[PDB]
């Protein structure tokens, strides 16, 4: 035939045609790499006792600084539309869920 | 069996199946509950789209398997 | 082509621009009309985050077209 070209492959050999494609091929990495963590850094924590987190005493109130004071500023305060509780993908899922669903206009002008 | 299947929105469907079931049938039933066509529904799993005349054996599926489902659109 | 672009807040811009500008060019007019840098706007449309190196025409974006507008908030 005459074809070969930008045809027979559309959709499963440039993942940029297709952002869902794109990110399945993602979230199976990032599968990957929960295991490869959530494995390495247990190995980690078992020598850490050894010759890691040798000390007597206490010292684990800067994180708590950092978890509390976000924790209740993360999620606390939700009767009103914020937008610096959302980030770029929150806020994206706001304003993509009303170009989706989001169309209650009539029949003037409409996607 | 009892399989689960993962979208794009951090949300899994637990579905109950066998390893002797089509892929077209697993997807007639994420249809049912959810309401997305088939033909549109893509079963991914370890990266690879899976046939709709195959079942779930012939990928090596057990139960508790997490599968990745895909949104095909032929627009953008 | 007069399209327009909405903000979250709930306000909406008119900006003419042609089916063949690039995303990132949109978000340098609306720096010149809102006063707010383009590495901080995002342009998102039908459930889809536009490329700054795509057009408006990639993206079947015609005229009279709402535009979705997102802040960038990042770390820094």
């Amino acid at each position: 035939m005459l074809g070969l070209g930008a045809s027979d492959f559309e959709f499963g050999v440039d993942p940029s045609a297709d952002p869902e494609l794109a990110l399945a091929l993602r979230v199976s990495m990032e599968e990957q790499r929960q295991r490869q963590e959530e494995e390495a850094r247990r190995a980690a924590a078992a020598s850490a006792a050894e010759a890691g987190i040798a000390t007597t005493g206490t010292e684990d109130s800067d994180d708590a600084l950092l978890k509390m004071t976000i924790s209740q500023q993360e999620f606390g305060r939700t009767g009103l539309p914020d937008l610096s509780s959302m980030t770029e993908e929150e806020q994206i899922a706001y304003a993509m869920q009303m170009s989706l669903q989001g169309a209650e206009f009539g029949q003037a002008e409409s996607a | 069996m009892q399989i689960f299947v993962k979208t794009l929105t951090g949300k899994t469907i637990t579905l109950e199946v066998e390893p002797s079931d089509t892929i077209e049938n697993v997807k007639a039933k994420i249809q049912d509950k959810e309401g997305i066509p088939p033909d549109q529904q893509r079963l991914i799993f370890a990266g690879k789209q899976l046939e709709d005349g195959r079942t779930l054996s012939d990928y090596n599926i057990q139960k508790e398997s997490t599968l990745h489902l895909v949104l095909r659109l032929r627009g953008g």
